[PDB]
Parts: structure tokens; sequence; C-alpha cells
């Protein structure tokens, strides 16, 4: 199990390496055996879209005392929590875990 | 039933008073039996035997409890009423479980 946290998989997704083809400028009238060093800039644009389905296990527990949830203080302030800034960067406030249910050894 | 008069014992039997039984048959109580808790059957068969009493323990920081100490509420499970003319049966298939090593090498 990866130390930082996740889950450890012998064949994760693979990776994906995109690159946009060299496309050499104008290359001499006379033959020269070099690598053509001289390339015209350019570079790309898209869209990229990655669905990945997840499997839940709901939870079952009989216990009474009411659980201990994750909410956002209901209190004024001068931004919302995970919401953009007034110049429009977005700022998350806190690390969120994802251990807040309550499970009896 | 117990009657308690000028302190004389009186003891007669209710033919209507019901006693509850039910197992906690998806563990989401506080599993106390395996601590060698001494109230378990009697070692001689004609030895009749005490009850023990259930009581469970949860979070607490120092003697006071937190927010995740849970309070399970018994009677929130579906029992099962027996009064004095039923009887309780539950099977039980024990999972795969090594065999025990009964064999010194």
């Amino acid at each position: 199990s990866p130390l930082m946290g996740g889950f450890g998989m012998k064949h994760p997704p693979p990776q994906i390496l995109i690159k946009n083809t060299p496309v050499p400028a104008d290359p001499p009238t006379a033959f020269n055996k070099d690598k053509l060093n001289s390339f015209i800039t350019q570079y790309s644009t898209g869209q990229v879209s990655v669905e990945i389905e997840w499997e839940l296990q709901k939870e079952n527990s009989k216990r009474w005392n009411p659980e201990i949830q994750y909410t956002s203080n209901y209190y004024k302030s001068n931004n919302v929590e995970f919401a953009v800034n007034t110049e429009g960067v977005y700022s998350e406030p806190r690390p969120i875990g994802t251990r807040y249910l309550t499970r009896n050894l | 039933e117990v009657t308690d008069n000028n302190g004389v014992k009186t003891i007669a039997n209710n033919l209507t008073s019901t006693v509850q039984v039910f197992t906690d048959s998806d563990y989401q109580l506080p599993y106390v039996l395996g601590s060698a808790h001494e109230g378990c059957l009697p070692p001689f068969p004609a030895d009749v035997f005490m009850i023990p009493q259930y009581g469970y323990l949860t979070l607490n920081d120092g003697s006071q409890a937190v927010g995740r100490s849970s309070f399970y509420c018994l009677e929130y499970f579906p029992s099962q009423m027996l009064r004095t003319g039923n009887n309780f049966q539950f099977s039980y298939e024990f999972e795969n479980v090594p065999f025990h090593s009964s064999y010194a090498h």
C-alpha cells in the first residue's frame, strides 16, 4: 500500500505520453546529413476526459450516537470554501481526509 | 416472579412473562466474547450458572467520551420473545479457519 496513501496495483493505469511531431522549417537546397536541428515552434491544445468508475461499500452500522460527518462551517466569511476568489484563483483551504464514519473493531 | 413480604422470599412462576433472545448476527455490536471473560458455560455439566452481564467500552479521553463515542442501544435490534413454552435456535457455519497445530516439533 503506497505509503503516501492510495491503492497498490501491480498493473496501474498506463502513462499516456503525448508529443507533437517535429516539422522541419526549410532544409537546404544542398544535401546535409545532420539531424536538421531547425524546427518551427508550435504547440497543441484540446481536451482530456478521464471517466473512472468507483465501487462503494455502503455502511450499515447499528450505532445510535449520531455519526461524525464532514461539514462546511456556517459562518460569514469573505469567500466560500472551495470557491473562486475575487481574482478567479480557486482556493482549497484544508485537506479533506476520508476517515469520518466509525466502525467498531 | 420473586415477592419479598416481611423479608420472606416466595418464588412463584409467571406463565405469561416473556424473555427476549436475539443473536448479533451482523457483528454490529461491540464483540466482547474473546478475552476469556469468566462467565462462560460450567466445566461440569450439572453446574447451573449465572449469565454474565453485557457491557461494552467506547472511546474515552480520560473518563469523558468524545464525539466518536458510540452508544449501541440493544433493544434497537429485532429480538425474539420467548414466554415459557418457546425455544430458540440458530445454526452458524464456521468460516475456513486454518487447522490448529496440535503437535510439537
